[PDB]
């Protein structure tokens, strides 16, 4: 797919995710996270 | 990986309240279609 999907502009539609606590079961897709305040910092968005 | 469904109707005589109607009856399956569905908690629609 490279001669397919990769061409002169590319394709870059293709998404995928890095950070979950809920881990995939067999024949199982999360469709949406609910990425929250997780942290309990008290200054709101901090940096690093 | 999907739902299955298993039903059997019964005809009552015995009493409704405080009881649950005593003896054996096999449920047979009706209907299970494949649906990759993850269920959590569930409701009643009354």
């Amino acid at each position: 797919s490279n001669k397919l999907d990769s061409k002169v502009s590319g394709n870059y539609n293709y998404l995928y995710r890095l950070f979950r606590k809920s881990n995939l079961k067999p024949f199982e897709r999360d469709i949406s996270t609910e990425i929250y305040q997780a942290g309990n910092k008290p200054c709101n968005g901090v940096a690093g | 990986g999907y739902f299955k469904i298993y039903s059997k109707h019964t005809p009552i005589i015995v009493r409704e309240p405080e009881d649950l109607p005593q003896g054996f009856s096999a449920l047979e399956p009706l209907v299970d279609l494949p649906i990759g569905i993850n269920i959590t908690r569930f409701q009643t629609l009354l």
